[PDB]
């Protein structure tokens, strides 16, 4: 979750379609963050194990 | 300097535009070499301003179409990177579907080009009444070849039974009136099968001369009529000798057409319901479909 | 063996072999299709050739 995911979003960082060239879908930085629970309405919250 | 060389190339090749060959480039510019000569020719095919053609006399060097234009806005290259297979294809068409593939581009784009060939003349779209899927794309000059487009019985993508009927119908009984006549002269068995015997130019004369449709019916037309009829059982065709006459369309051989009657009449199978029965494998003598309760019989002797 | 399948005849009519215009679409190649192309064994040698 710290570096391989890094190095596997590094290999497909660029995804574009042959039609309409010049349209590109670039990946920046991804990231895990900490756990939540998406019960609350758009809203997240810490939880428990 | 070989730009020199490749720019009097170029007007030659504008002089001439069915193509030049290497004995006119000598005898326009005879103090160059036959080698500098050969190398202007490779740079003019390799920056692709030239193309090759291999005829009876030799090797011909024609300049790329490019003064034909239908679609300028953009890129001339990719006018001509889809006009170049447009003529290949030619009389017998394209499909979009197949321009796209053989373009390796986008439908858009090869729509907009389509288009604008199509605003300024270049290129005619028809449908395809082989198989009414797409519409193809041919030269405006070309003529449509009638295989794939077009026909004396397709009309507007539709067959017309009624007018092959109608053909059919008009040959037979033309067919008929002319065997009775000869049968009814009895003059001589063989002068009697000859006037029986009907050519396939004089048959087509008599349809053209009724005139029961507006389109005009070539001698091959009322041949593959006559072919039907053969094949309906009606009439016989005999391909005799004859080196030239009035019809003059098969060398040495003349076709002609007459009507015969069937061999024998019908058999007596199809006189009963059972030889004419859609479902005779499940026939059982007891079950739901049996001899004793059957319909078909009931209906043929109530009858 | 050409020469050979030629000679099946003692006499060669002339050919009427014209060589249709076979232009082919220049393509515009695939990014894929163009690096496999560059990786191919015939482009390195031509490019040997080259010098
Ligand atoms: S249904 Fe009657 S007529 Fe038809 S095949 Fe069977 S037995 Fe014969």
């Amino acid at each position: 979750i710290n570096v391989e995911i890094k190095k596997i979003m590094k290999a497909n960082e660029k995804v574009t379609s042959d039609a309409d060239p010049m349209w590109y879908l670039k990946y920046l930085n991804i990231y895990v963050g900490l756990p939540d629970v998406e019960e609350s309405f758009n809203v997240t919250r810490p939880v428990s194990p | 300097d070989p730009v020199e060389i490749e720019n009097r190339i170029i007007e030659l090749c504008h002089q001439f535009p069915h193509g030049i060959t290497d004995q006119v480039i000598q005898n326009e510019m005879p103090h160059i070499e036959a080698q500098q000569r050969a190398v202007a020719i490779n740079r003019l095919l390799s920056m692709g301003q030239l193309d090759l053609l291999r005829s009876n006399t030799g090797l011909l060097y024609r300049i790329k179409d490019s003064q034909n234009a239908g679609k300028m806005k953009g890129s001339d290259n990719q006018e001509k990177l889809v006009y170049q297979i447009i003529e290949d294809a030619g009389n017998k068409g394209i499909w979009s579907r197949d321009i796209r593939y053989k373009s390796n581009l986008p439908l858009t784009e090869i729509n907009k080009i389509l288009k604008n060939l199509e605003s300024k003349k270049l290129i005619k779209a028809v449908k395809s009444v082989a198989a009414s899927k797409k519409k193809v794309y041919m030269l405006y000059n070309l003529q449509p070849d009638r295989s794939v487009t077009g026909g004396a019985w397709y009309s507007d993508q539709d067959f017309e039974s009624e007018f092959v009927e109608v053909l059919n119908q008009q040959c037979f009984k033309f067919l008929q009136s002319k065997a009775e006549t000869a049968r009814e002269s009895k003059q001589n068995p063989m002068i009697q099968r000859n006037s029986s015997f009907a050519s396939s130019h004089e048959v087509w004369k008599y349809i053209c001369e009724l005139g029961i449709s507006k389109v005009e019916l070539s001698m091959e037309d009322i041949e593959t009529i006559l072919n039907t009829l053969i094949y309906d059982g009606k009439v016989e065709m005999t391909i005799i000798a004859a080196k030239e006459g009035t019809v003059g369309s098969v060398d040495g051989h003349m076709k002609l057409y007459r009507a015969v009657n069937p061999i024998i009449p019908p058999t007596g199978l199809v006189r009963a319901p059972c030889g004419l029965c859609p479902v005779f494998d499940d026939c059982h003598e007891g079950g739901e479909i049996s001899p004793s309760n059957c319909i078909y019989m009931t209906e043929w002797l109530e009858f | 063996e050409a020469a050979n399948e030629a000679g099946d005849s003692s006499q060669d009519e002339a050919e009427d072999d014209v060589k249709q215009i076979t232009v082919r679409f220049s393509r515009p190649e695939s990014e894929q299709a163009r690096q496999r192309r560059v990786q191919s064994y015939e482009f390195l040698q031509k490019k040997h050739a080259e010098e």
